[PDB]
């Protein structure tokens, strides 16, 4: 009873579903768009719309309040904005997932280099758990270095 | 209190106990989550009563939980990250 | 003319 | 040389296939009616709409 | 300073120019025997993209730059400015064209 | 003049014995404060190695 | 009147480098040296007065009526000095509320 | 105003050869190493092994 | 402006430098970040390990 | 095997020109151009597949690429999608002055390049091809 | 003498309704 | 090498690369190239200085380049910067009676030489925008008007609308927008997804089944957007910002609907409307007023705010 009233239900997490956040969603929940380098407005307090310190991406300070929800300091939790670059880049974590996926499939036309059609294909397909599918689809691809125009009868392949 | 304290309470069977330490002896905290997709983006402003998650673009499917202060920065720090954890009070299979 | 002085293979590196 | 330079000719054109279809482009590119420069609720507050100017024309006690 | 005379391309001081006039363009500016309005029409101290050359016969820079054939030194890529009307028909009508380096002009 | 003055001034103060910018991956503890709870731990200190 | 003019964007405008004290004594001033002008500055804002007890009973446009048609008494019966209003937009507020003019 | 207390610093000495044992897990069975040092100031120059 | 593949390489390296650091700064086989005193930058991922990590 | 692939190319090319008869006259008619993006799926994996590059060349097929480049009469320039199909197409293949010859896409090209309702990104490529296929000519 | 009030069940003014502290009782 | 040697502005490491044949002609390619020069009688804004951000027309370019004469709205108090207001003789005179003449309507205050009430003075290059402009009424209205016609000359005007319109255009997906060009002319169509900021992929709709299923690529400078009557939409900027409420009628350009704060129909053009399904308007930072705070309306009536809005107030009696 420490926390000013609300008229949402009060429940407890019971699943936590992870996932990667796409584009779409980073713009959507955003509130505000990052371009300004410069901190300050003109070193005389009020910093600049538009930069790091935004004043709707919440407020750290007890007099001021945040101009996105309206609550104070203690009950804002914050919130993101969103930062287009010029040129896409990798995500550091996932760098070696990415090579792995690209020996996985086909540069030209998106395609993996096996199909179902080799039984040890079918049998990397059937295991339920993602790592380890993955695995197996990755231990076999590897190998096979030219895409197949025709089918080892055109399975789309650029060849 | 420590981690080998938080296994000597889980030893004595004490959950009440370890709960009330962790939360209210602590960083107890108040957050919204939309009931779609799961994230901390609710802007809820109490006094107009007013919740919104404008990406699923929902006014009714709101709910707060109690949870960590810590909690709640390392799912922010996770999303800086381009991570996505969702937070669901319901199961489903 | 300002189209035929485009470089060439044979022209200073 | 004449001979490459006609060659390049031949290969790439003068231009005039499609220097009309250039100009058309570059004609429909380029283009005051106050209704269209601001907003009808801003030329009402500025009194530059037509009722105003009837207003203003008319012999009558405004 | 500096001052990049605008027919030529040769960038040299406004003193120098005022002084001694382009080694270059005097054949048909006369840039020495000129008032220092004609100087600054024909040389601009505003330019960029400083250029030295060595050798204007085989460097394809200086044929891009179409300085080729004149004294080596300081050259600019770009100069701001352009000739007066007057200049231009006077070099016309010498049977020289004048070719624009403000890069406007392609 | 600076130079060594700050140099020596810094290394002596902080016990970071190499240049402050070098300060990472660098001998450090090798200047203390001295020990002054009691004539005997002021001898220790002073013939410590 | 001092009270709408103190905290009106046109003071402020007048008097950027000065304090809502100071607009508030300036409004006093003004409205001792002229009422009906200082009436007649607050535009919208004259409707939101204290004129009668049962003013709200009334509908807004005959309120509204009420007021102009009074202004426009008060005004024609004091009278407006056009090459005055001409340069000073201060004095110009009481040329609409003239016998067979307008806004 | 802070008393500071340089404390010795312990080292190997240079000019010795020294015959050590390399372990089991590596080509290498014995090393004999050398860390020269000039006589004026006393400084580290080079190793050989 | 004007697109010299060299300096886009350069400008589009340094970058990706960037966003990689602002994540991971103890990227193995490459210089870490630093900070004008000389003190290595904490990146986020330094935040959620060790003993001081978020989890911990 | 080369003969097949030369009549298939080919019969692509007879439908390529049909499509653009077609949708011409559809948009002189009064309906948007749709059997091109109908039938683009299938020339861009035609196009994709590298070992077909000599019997294209062979067959001409860049003169058709060029029509379906040529802007129609009523100065409205064909569908995004078509244009980078048809220049990434263009960027896979390796191009020559007798190819060039044959189709005459050089006019075209110098129409991308001067227009200024094409994008500026197909603006700088058609300059860089345009510049890589005066290459061999001066050396 | 008039007592501003904030209720939960009166969503017709946001719960802000005018009594008379004459009118009311403490709990 | 031998030309480096003998320098030490050069790295200690050999930093050389191969420049790629290509690239010799970029090396050398013109900059600014957009701007031949600076157009006598264009409209720009001034970087810094006392009339830092009036609007000021270009009476006049030195040859030179690097400064130009400027026509600009005084700033004065005549005896932290004033208001602009356009040049006062008579005021000015009485406040300070230096005035000096030189001709008829050339006017000569404090060193400062004014034309007709508009100040003429020389500015530099580097004190001024000629790119991004925005125009307002007032300041249209107050050049405009010393010519006797209300805003008479209108084609840089209509240049900036243009330029308004096309960097106000923002779009989301699930959008109806409709095609002004090209082959696929007149067409509706749903934005599926949105990359970077120039292609949209857009889905269309039409009577046919096979083409609905298909996703198109669409530049955004082709794009106009659909709104259907009785659809909740948020204004993006102008005096009637983040006022959102059902649209009406729906005039092509212009669309007119009924508010949601104000409760009345308001008309703005399509250009500044987002299909925001929720207003979520927060009322900070606005007004004097908290909400439920105890207000004094008058004399002797007193209230307390029920809702606040971005220019007005509910209060409860
Ligand atoms: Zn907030
Ligand atoms: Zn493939
Ligand atoms: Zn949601
Ligand atoms: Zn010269």
């Amino acid at each position: 009873s420490q926390f000013p009233y609300s008229s949402a239900p009060l429940r407890s997490v019971k699943e936590v579903q992870f996932g990667l956040l796409s584009p779409e969603e980073i713009r959507a929940i955003s509130v505000v768009k990052i371009e300004y380098p410069e901190i300050m407005d003109e070193s005389r307090q009020r910093p600049r719309e538009g930069g790091l310190n935004d004043p709707k991406l919440g407020s750290i300070d007890r007099n001021f309040k945040c101009q996105t929800c309206g609550e104070g300091m203690a009950e804002c939790p914050g919130h993101f904005g969103h930062m287009e670059l010029a040129k896409p880049v990798f995500h550091i974590g996932f760098i070696p997932k990415i090579k792995k996926v690209c020996e996985c499939i086909c540069m030209n036309c998106g395609k993996l280099l096996l199909d179902e059609t080799n039984p040890t294909m079918a049998q990397a397909i059937r295991i339920r758990d993602p790592k380890k599918r993955f695995n197996a689809v990755w231990q076999l691809c590897k190998t096979k270095m030219v895409c197949e125009a025709d089918a080892p009868v055109s399975r789309g392949g650029c060849g | 209190f420590g981690e080998m304290e938080r296994d000597c309470m889980i030893a004595h069977g004490a959950a009440g106990f370890l709960k009330e330490r962790l939360m209210e002896a602590s960083d107890a905290f108040r957050v919204h989550v939309c009931g779609i997709c799961g994230l901390m983006s609710v802007i809820a402003n109490l006094k107009k009563n007013q919740f919104e998650c404008r990406s699923c673009k929902n006014k009714t499917n709101i709910y707060q939980l109690h949870i960590p202060y810590a909690a709640k920065l390392l799912f922010q720090e996770l999303m800086a990250m381009n991570i996505a954890p969702r937070l669901y009070t319901e199961r489903s299979g | 003319p300002q189209r035929l002085l485009i470089p060439t293979v044979d022209d200073p590196g | 040389q004449g001979e490459q330079y006609q060659e390049i000719i031949e290969i790439f054109g003068d231009g005039t296939d499609y220097q009309w279809t250039l100009d058309a482009e570059e004609e429909m590119e380029q283009p005051t009616s106050l209704a269209d420069v601001f907003e009808p609720s801003e030329l009402k507050e500025k009194m530059l709409t037509d009722e105003d100017n009837v207003i203003r024309v008319t012999d009558l006690p405004e | 300073r500096e001052r990049a005379c605008m027919l030529c391309g040769i960038v040299l001081p406004g003193r120098v120019f005022m002084q001694n006039g382009c080694p270059n363009c005097d054949s048909v500016l006369n840039l020495r025997d000129s008032d220092q309005a004609t100087v600054n029409e024909c040389t601009s101290s505003s330019f960029e993209g400083l250029v030295a050359v060595g050798d204007n016969e085989h460097s394809w820079v200086a044929k891009w730059l179409r300085v080729d054939r004149f004294q080596p030194g300081l050259y600019a890529v770009r100069v701001d400015g352009r000739l007066p009307s007057d200049i231009v028909a006077a070099l016309e009508q010498y049977g020289v064209y004048y070719r624009p380096r403000d890069g406007s002009v392609i | 003049s600076t130079t060594i003055t700050s140099g020596l001034k810094y290394s002596l103060a902080t016990g970071n014995w190499g240049e402050q910018k070098k300060a990472m991956s660098s001998r450090a503890g090798v200047s203390q404060v001295l020990n002054r709870y009691t004539y005997s731990s002021t001898l220790s200190h002073l013939r410590r190695t | 009147t001092a009270r709408l003019y103190q905290h009106s964007s046109k003071s402020s405008a007048e008097y950027p480098n000065r304090p809502q004290l100071a607009k508030y004594c300036i409004g006093l001033a003004k409205y001792i040296q002229s009422p009906l002008l200082e009436y007649l500055a607050l535009d919208e804002s004259m409707y939101s007065l204290h004129i009668h007890k049962h003013q709200n009973l009334l509908p807004r446009e005959k309120l509204i009526d009420a007021v102009q048609t009074s202004i426009v008494d008060i005004v024609n019966l004091v009278g407006v000095d056009i090459n005055e209003a001409v340069r000073a937009p201060y004095h110009a507020l009481a040329l609409p509320y003239v016998c067979g003019l307008g806004p | 105003g802070s008393e500071k207390v340089l404390i010795a610093q312990e080292r190997s000495a240079a000019n010795i050869v020294q015959v050590f044992k390399k372990a089991a897990p590596s080509p290498i069975s014995h090393v004999a190493e050398i860390r020269s040092a000039l006589e004026k100031g006393s400084r580290l120059i080079s190793t050989m092994q | 402006d004007g697109s010299p593949q060299h300096i886009i390489n350069e400008v589009e390296q340094l970058l990706q430098f960037h966003v990689a650091t602002y994540m991971d700064n103890d990227i193995a086989g490459q210089p870490q970040a630093l900070q004008k005193s000389g003190r290595p930058v904490k990146a986020i991922r330094a935040r959620l390990k060790g003993k001081e990590g978020r989890l911990r | 095997l080369e003969q097949m692939q030369d009549e298939l190319i080919q019969q692509l090319k007879l439908q390529m020109e049909e499509s653009a008869i077609r949708d011409a006259n559809n948009i002189e008619q009064g309906k948007p151009a749709i059997f091109k993006l109908k039938l683009l799926p299938k020339v861009k994996d035609i196009l994709l597949r590298a070992n077909l590059a000599d019997s294209i060349l062979d067959n001409n097929l860049l003169a058709s690429v060029r029509l379906w480049l040529e802007p129609l009469p009523d100065a409205s320039l064909p569908a995004y999608q078509i244009q980078k199909v048809l220049f990434d197409a263009i960027k896979s293949l390796p191009i020559k002055t007798s190819h060039l010859r044959e189709s005459g896409l050089g006019k075209v090209m110098v129409f991308y390049q001067k227009s200024k309702r094409v994008e500026p990104n197909l603006k700088r490529t058609a300059e860089k091809l345009i510049s890589d296929w005066t290459r061999p000519i001066m050396g | 003498n008039f007592l501003f009030l904030r209720s939960r069940e009166i969503v017709e003014n946001q719960g802000v309704f005018v009594t008379s502290s004459n009118r009311v009782k403490t709990i | 090498n031998d030309a480096l040697k003998g320098n030490v502005n050069v790295f200690s490491n050999n930093s050389k690369f191969l420049v790629g044949i290509v690239e010799y002609k970029d090396l050398l390619r013109p900059v600014k190239s957009s701007d031949v020069k600076l157009t006598r009688g264009s409209y720009v804004r001034v970087k810094n200085g006392k009339f830092k951000g009036d609007l000021a027309q270009v009476d006049e370019v030195l040859e030179n380049g690097l400064e130009a004469r400027l026509k600009l709205v005084p700033r004065l108090d005549y005896g932290f910067r004033p208001a602009q207001r356009l040049f006062s003789e008579a005021e000015a005179r009485v406040h300070e009676p230096t005035i000096r003449r030189d001709r008829d309507g050339f006017v000569t205050y404090g060193g400062e030489e004014y034309y007709e009430g508009f100040l003429y003075k020389t500015f530099r290059l580097q004190n001024l925008i000629v790119n991004s402009i925005n125009p307002t009424l007032n300041e249209l209205s107050l050049f405009q008007s010393n010519e006797e016609s209300t805003t008479i000359d209108l084609s840089t005007i209509a240049d900036s609308l243009k330029e308004t319109a096309k960097n106000l255009v923002s779009f989301q997906p699930g959008d109806n927008v409709e095609i002004i060009n090209g082959e696929l002319n007149h067409l509706t169509g749903t934005v599926s997804s949105v990359n970077q900021s120039t292609i949209v992929s857009v889905r269309l709709h039409s009577d046919d089944d096979t083409i609905n299923s298909e996703t198109v690529e669409i530049p955004t400078s082709d794009l106009r957007k659909i709104f259907n009557v009785g659809d909740h939409v948020r204004v993006i900027h102008g005096k009637h910002t983040d006022d959102t409420g059902l649209i009406v009628e729906v005039n092509g350009d212009k669309v007119e609907f009924i508010s949601n704060q104000t409760k009345r129909t308001v008309i703005v053009f399509s250009n500044y409307l987002i299909k925001s399904t929720d207003s979520t308007v927060s009322i900070n930072e606005s007004g004097r007023f908290e909400l439920h705070d105890l207000v004094q309306v008058n004399s002797d009536l007193v209230g307390i705010v029920i809702r606040a809005q971005k220019d007005s107030f509910d209060v409860l009696c």
